[PDB]
């Protein structure tokens, strides 16, 4: 039988954990009120 | 190993979504609450722990009710408590209100969920977005959404399901505007926007399905069955299965021109067939009958370019060719002189499922036909001319221009609209 | 859910679990439903949201932990077992 | 001593390859497990041709299963003989194919090609003596057409003297199940015309027609359709394994068939195909087995051998027969249908007779011919190409990877050259 | 054998100390009574004659209330009656008070017991401070402790877990004074000063732990899991265990540049963890995102230097090593050109023990990231800029000089901050 | 007889070595306790080679365990094989071996070497012809590299003739567990290209590949990886504990496998490395183990064997084969891939056939090949150094335990020297 050495095949998406500047609570969740003075 | 993130956006979408996810859950075998009492589920679901099959979706709505009801319903214990991103103020039928104003605030929380849903995926063959050419949430957001995803995720085929403005019936006064702008940000950032119009769905379920007074519910189940069919090959088994990447190379016939139609044909009234069962031969003809077209556009006034016929059920490999033959001979059905072929068969095995309490029978066959006929040219030409009437006397522009959209944009959109016109006209003029 | 570890599952809040003192001691009618949907549900001092659903017990293991049919290297190296020609019954 | 391997490439070829190892393994007695449960001794004496012996008596089919989508070998593994193959040559790419000859040959193709050539060689070196290979592909799409023609390219320089056998379902004229099928065949048959000596061109129209006019079966699926294909698949290489009278391997067929190096497109046929309802009067005489071969209804390609002369006939007869009656009927077909046979070649048939018939059927033959009328198939698909290419319909999705208009105007020119030189000898 | 001396100082540190010792008790089998109903308690629980496990700590604050709370509360039969070092006045949000007055009348009383702690068992790996940068005991007393203990003991590594001022969130008007006044005597004797913010965890307790009403007790349990993870690799068996004197050797490149970050990855509640499969792939992909950093600081602006990924529980090492190779090929976590490496790994065999009746889901996995990025310089300019608005006229200075203070250090601390700002800046640029 | 002293210094080596002791205990039938529970006399005849003896027959392992942190001590102690080890040989030192090259080579580390060499001596003396030194270590850490290059230096001076058979896990690209490995590596290679003759370079980036693409596992732990290493460890000494047609000792594995004096860094490998799935579809023949010995996916180190004309290779075949095959199958491989083998060395292969096969695999082999490919492994750590040096990186903890910029420049110089040496012949 002939035989020969082989190996190291090349074989064997998601953009980033980071980027995507992440926003705050006053967006999709409850907003604590604003409380102006009295005049 | 095959995955498809589903971004249900806007009321329309979230609605078509709760109809599609029921159809999906049943087909696979999970009770509306996860917990299945196999690789099928994978395409549209992901297991996580002691039987908590959760879906691959991300419900998005700038308004907080259509998703609130999805959060306090029966499928509440299914969708991740974080995938159903709601919001605050609505989008007042304003492309600007979504794309430029309100919308620009949730885009982050939607694309980060999309990010997570895809790092857990191992083969995103294509996204499935569900929008409506009616208002901002469905138009503006889906635009921003597309643009970002287009570059952020990449060549992954983003296929979308859209509800086009009907040529007479409508629930808006500004729909001509909203829709035209959506195209300017879709004709270049999508691959196949399987369209549909309620007016025709309200006739399929009025001439065939003997059902008067149909509500939204009984108009999205049929949309669910079309989408279920185009995603059944990459979910169960088959003989000539078509991957999501082939519903493109074998349909879109030029750079743009990427808007397929739809025609599930064995739509049969519940109380009807007691001594009959449709056979491929006629089930095919049914989808081509100019009365099952779920998108209103005299299919005869044009030239069917390409055609994909997905057969689900006991469809035999050689009888689909019999059907294809006769159809090709039928004079009326005119196929362009450029495409000598013109069909793509998909014999899957799983028979169309039965929503427990709907309007569909248990037919052992199906023919979801996604067709690209020039006819749609006119089907959007109507909307275009409706735009003309309003814009002429700057009407309802005050509202959009006052949310961050240069009035110029409107005109530029009509330029891209009138482009797809000559394009559809051009992709027909018989070769000299 | 209930079969997920034989200790009782984490029941959502009911009428009998309301004590005097907290901000969720709700004035009006107290039935099992308003504490099971979140927009009537308010927040208390440093607790999760009212779970609104039947969640498993405290000792339940969350997430998938794969226990593959394995044994690994001292199975692939430690033993060479070829396909056994099973003797069929004499028909 | 003698070897041939098999290369299942494409959704077609893998499922045809499923039929390959259930008509061969039953022809010489191997079970679904792999154990030998047979009766005759002269079927393990040439097992080394298609099988590799293992410890204990299990025989493994030397065959790779090439694709660009895991779905089609999940099907063939779950099939009745899906345990017989090595689980190492079940090689699969994970990204899809999209029926693109372009994407299955230059971009998503060029990830599996080193991996398949690693597992092609590991079997093909492990021989005593090679004669050639076998690759069942589509010629009508992605993985079959694209990857398949890359294999026959890279496998050619690496063994430059072996009988490279490729099987292909040519896209039928009326039957069309792929909209891009003239954009797949024309570019693929471009490469087929140089690095392939034996290629048996089959179709799907005539395979349905044999099932509706000869077998009388009113439900031909894709299982029984490929059994007729697998009948030829055995028959041309039954003379390799099973002993008998006047012999002919693959190099023989070639030398005694391909006249000029380009002109190597062949047409198969199974001779003793009878309707299933027949039970009585069982005497398959040789003078009626010669009529069901040279008729244009058992032709397993779309083109008919009436609209052009032949070039060379190969008939690998099987069973026990008196070759006087065999030869005299090879004479009469030449003399009776004299116009539909070559005059510049004196004798236009090859005869090959085994001693072991197929399981069941006491007498059989395999018709291999190359009529000059397959240029009708090559001209019609050129017409199917000159209407698409002229104003560039699907090209915007084939030029996206980097194959510009240069490779299409040259393939059509080579297509017209394949039409022209194939026809200039019909004039004679 | 193994040891970590945990010194709890200030209002904040004592509060963290109450909660962090809950984790250490509940990991082992010591009920809060003190008696146990093998060799893993020898790092945080000094053994006695009877069977008691008196903890290795010292509790000190001038304020009587916080220690008397421990001297009246439930954790009281286990604490040494004298290690509850109680002062008799208050540090008064004042660096002057704690470092050059009533601070230096409690030193010998706290330095005697902390000296008495070293001589009763061997193997002192390092030193654990718990304080805050805010205004008083966590700046005054903390300073004089860790400068004096750096000569009396010797060289053993000195770790602190401080509560840095948020650029918004603040419960005192002179924090920037008493934070730059505790960085001269931090930068020269603290090997790794693990700062933890308040604003971030408020946000982390809201998005992921899903608390829209978080109190201080919830803010300290999450930090309690952070300090448990770094001290679990010297307390429990593992596969790539790190030691308290070697993660210094791989996290601080330059002698001045030493301030790390911190992130617990399974930081998620019960109604999301039954919905999510906390596998190795995204449990390392949740440390790197800008929504789980326990210090409010832009992790993208500023390129990463070293990442010591403390894994915990059942993780298969290949799944880790392949997931690490992912975080390198993605293009937003910029790593330094001066090290192509930068990923220290380590796996313990003990799963996280969440305190029962707690917010955190009980997960058999954890990734405690200990980051070190060139971004915290931008989180230092914010407190530096606060100095440049209250030093322009020298407000709130008469309490400082009034007890006793030179005015010299105020300008001297700024050039120390100017040094620390410029130090975390030259280590970003390329040398051609 | 010929004895081999075994030192276990480091965090990685400690476990690789303990794992080795099980894959050497089973062969000589030593139960975890210490009594012999085998079945043949062909194992007790060399129970005096890797094992010693004891009143009764508690053959205790001649090992010397060392680590400046009593962690691995009890870890190993409380393990599959612990009791057997000598309580006295557990020389440890409650300290902090902080991953730092200047930890166990200059500071704390050096304050134990004395007690270490004290044990090493006790054994070395109570024995006949000593042969070599078996240190299981890691060329990327504190003890592993620092204390390693110390114990080996202070042993090649006390025992010159005796060879030095170390086993190190060289750093790599993908797998990265420490941040200051580049340093710990370069610094160690310095005192390894000057005081060793048998350095078996193993990696974790290709070993994991073997355990994912060959033994297709789903949970490759740390025990799995070490077991593959342990195999080759108990394979290069098989011709010193068991009979064999053609034997080859560790000096024969030196005069033959070390071409020029400096080129002594070799790569390891095992033969029957197929998964259970296919361990029934493939036979185990001398003409088969050779491809599972000459394949990059069966080498436990990285460095594509292709990019580098292999200098000298050796295969300790085990079991009962026929040298007629061994000789020819080796010969074939050689001339078949002549381009990738070297020319200035006419023959480039050494065949060593034992008679005792590894428990199970009736025919096994260990591939130790010196190739001009290990240069890449020694160039990746060099570029790593450059970066973490141009801008003096974590040197503030090295140049603080008694180090000097000079040392680093020296190490890197001597490091790049080996690259040039493994290239000045490659070009030929
Ligand atoms: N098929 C189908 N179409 C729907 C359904 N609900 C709404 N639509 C379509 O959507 C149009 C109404 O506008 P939408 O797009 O739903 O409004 P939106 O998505 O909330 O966007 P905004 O109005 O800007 O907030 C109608 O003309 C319908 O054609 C539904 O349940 N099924
Ligand atoms: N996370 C957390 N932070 C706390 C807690 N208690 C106090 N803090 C922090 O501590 C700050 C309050 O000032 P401290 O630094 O604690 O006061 P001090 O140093 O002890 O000075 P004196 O009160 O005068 O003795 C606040 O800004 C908080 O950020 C707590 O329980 N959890
Ligand atoms: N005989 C046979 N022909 C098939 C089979 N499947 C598909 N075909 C033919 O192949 C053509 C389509 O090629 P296709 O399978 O889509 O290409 P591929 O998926 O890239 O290999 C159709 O015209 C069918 O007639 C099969 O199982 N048997
Ligand atoms: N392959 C393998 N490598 C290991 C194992 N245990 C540790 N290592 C390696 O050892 C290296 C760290 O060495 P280090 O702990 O600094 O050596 P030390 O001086 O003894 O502390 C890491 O790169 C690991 O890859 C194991 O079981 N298998
Ligand atoms: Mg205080």
């Amino acid at each position: 039988p002939s035989f020969s050495i082989k190996g190291r095949s090349k074989l064997g998406k998601t953009p980033g954990p980071a980027a995507y500047r992440q926003t705050d609570v006053q967006v999709t969740k409850f907003k604590a009120p604003q409380y102006t003075m009295a005049a | 190993m095959r995955e498809c993130i589903s971004v249900h956006v806007g009321q329309a979408g979230v609605q078509i979504g709760n109809a599609c996810w029921e159809l999906y859950c049943l087909e696979h075998g999970i009770q509306p609450d996860g917990q299945m009492p196999d690789d099928s589920f994978n395409t549209f679901f992901s297991e996580t722990g002691a039987g908590k099959h959760v879906p691959r979706a991300v419900f998005v709505d700038l308004e907080p009710t259509v998703i609130d009801e999805v959060r306090t319903g029966t499928y509440r214990q299914l969708f991740h408590p974080e995938q159903l991103i709601t919001g605050k103020e609505d989008a007042a039928n304003n492309y600007a209100r979504g794309h430029y104003t309100i919308g620009k605030e949730l885009i982050d929380l939607v694309l980060d969920r999309i990010r997570k849903l895809a790092d857990q995926c191992t083969g995103l063959q294509g996204f499935l977005i569900f929008h409506s050419f009616g208002g901002g949430t469905g138009s503006g957001f889906t635009s921003l959404l597309m643009e970002r995803l287009s570059v952020d995720y990449g060549k992954k085929s983003k296929l979308e399901f859209s509800i086009y403005p009907a040529p007479q019936v409508s629930t808006a006064v500004v729909e001509p505007y909203n829709s035209i702008l959506t195209t300017h940000t879709t004709l270049e950032h999508s691959d196949c926007a399987f369209m549909v119009d309620n007016e025709a769905i309200y006739d399929i379920c009025r001439r065939n399905l003997d059902i008067e007074r149909p509500t939204y519910t009984n108009l999205n189940r049929l949309i669910g069955q079309i989408v279920s069919s185009i995603t059944a090959s990459l979910r169960f088994d088959g003989a000539l299965n078509v991957d999501l990447t082939e519903f493109q190379t074998n349909l879109v016939p030029y750079p743009r021109i990427h808007f397929p139609l739809a025609t599930y044909a064995p739509v049969i009234s519940a109380e009807k067939a007691y001594h009959e069962q449709l056979s491929v031969a006629e089930i095919t003809n049914a989808c081509f009958e100019p009365a099952n077209q779920m998108v209103k556009c005299d299919p005869r006034h044009g030239k069917y370019m390409a055609c994909c016929l997905l057969y689900r059920g006991d469809v035999v490999p050689k009888d689909v060719n019999a059907a294809i033959a006769t159809i090709k001979t039928k004079r009326t059905i005119q196929f362009v002189d450029w495409c000598p072929t013109g069909f793509k068969v998909g014999i899957n095995y799983q028979p169309p499922t039965v929503v427990p309490g709907g309007d569909l029978a248990k037919v052992q066959r199906a023919v979801c036909m996604l067709s690209n006929t020039t006819a749609i040219a006119e089907a959007w030409a109507r909307l275009d001319h409706k735009f003309d009437l309003m814009y002429a006397k700057r009407a309802f522009v005050h509202w959009y221009v006052g949310e961050g959209m240069e009035e110029g944009e409107f005109s530029e959109a009509r330029e891209d609209m009138a482009a797809l016109e000559k394009d559809y006209e051009e992709v027909g003029m018989d070769s000299v | 859910t209930v079969s997920q570890i034989c200790p009782p599952p984490r029941r959502p809040l009911t009428v009998a679990d309301i004590r005097p003192g907290m901000e969720n001691e709700r004035l009006g009618v107290v039935r099992d439903s308003m504490f099971q949907n979140p927009l009537i549900v308010k927040a208390e001092l440093g607790k999760p949201r009212e779970r609104s659903c039947s969640l498993p017990g405290i000792n339940f293991n969350y997430g998938l932990y794969i226990r593959g049919l394995d044994g690994g290297v001292p199975e692939a190296i430690g033993h060479w077992n070829v396909f056994k020609q099973q003797p069929t019954c004499p028909h | 001593m003698r070897e041939i391997v098999h290369l299942q490439a494409g959704q077609c070829g893998n499922q045809i390859g499923a039929k390959f190892w259930e008509v061969i393994s039953d022809e010489h007695g191997i079970d679904p497990t792999g154990t030998y449960h047979g009766d005759s001794d002269l079927q393990l004496e040439r097992i080394n041709v298609y099988y590799n012996e293992a410890t204990g008596g299990k025989y493994v089919p030397r065959a790779v299963l090439v694709d660009l989508e895991p779905g089609t070998m999940d099907s063939v593994r779950s099939g009745p003989f899906g345990q017989i193959f090595r689980p190492d040559n079940f090689v699969f790419g994970q990204s899809g194919a999209g029926n693109n000859w372009a994407k299955g040959h230059y971009t998503e193709g060029a990830e599996l090609v080193d991996s398949v050539l690693d597992v092609v060689r590991k079997e093909a070196e492990s021989c005593d003596c090679l004669q050639g290979f076998q690759l069942t592909h589509s010629l009508g799409g992605g993985t079959g057409s694209g990857m398949g023609t890359l294999l026959i390219s890279k496998i050619r320089e690496e063994y430059p003297d072996r009988i490279m056998n490729t099987f292909s379902v040519v896209p039928s004229p009326k039957v069309s199940d792929t909209v891009v099928e003239p954009y797949n065949a024309t570019l693929s048959v471009h490469q087929l015309v140089e690095n392939t000596d034996e290629t048996y061109c089959i179709d799907n129209e005539a395979l349905y027609d044999i099932c509706f006019r000869t077998l009388k079966l009113t439900t031909p699926t894709y299982g029984d359709l490929n059994h007729l294909v697998s009948a030829t698949m055995s028959g041309v290489t039954t003379c390799l394994r099973f002993p008998g009278q006047l012999n002919a391997d693959l190099r023989k067929l070639a030398v005694n068939m391909v006249p000029f190096p380009r002109l190597h497109f062949f047409m198969p046929g199974f001779a003793p195909l009878t309707s299933r309802g027949s039970q009585q009067y069982r005497a398959l005489t040789v003078p009626e087995l010669t009529q069901q071969m040279f008729d244009a209804k058992n032709m397993m390609a779309a083109c008919d051998p009436r609209h052009g002369r032949y070039l060379t006939v190969a008939a690998v007869f099987r069973g026990r027969m008196s070759m006087k009656e065999v030869d005299e009927q090879m004479l009469n077909v030449q003399n009776k249908n004299s116009s539909y046979f070559v005059e510049w070649i004196p004798n236009n048939v090859k005869t090959a007779v085994c001693d072991i018939p197929p399981r069941g059927l006491k007498m059989s033959a395999t018709f291999i011919g190359n009529s000059t009328a397959i240029q009708e198939l090559f001209k019609r698909i050129s017409e199917q190409f000159t209407a698409m290419f002229r104003r560039k319909a699907f090209l915007h999705w084939y030029t996206g990877e980097g194959m510009d208009e240069m490779e299409f105007t040259e393939a059509e020119s080579n297509m017209n050259d394949l039409v022209s030189e194939y026809q200039q000898y019909q004039d004679a």
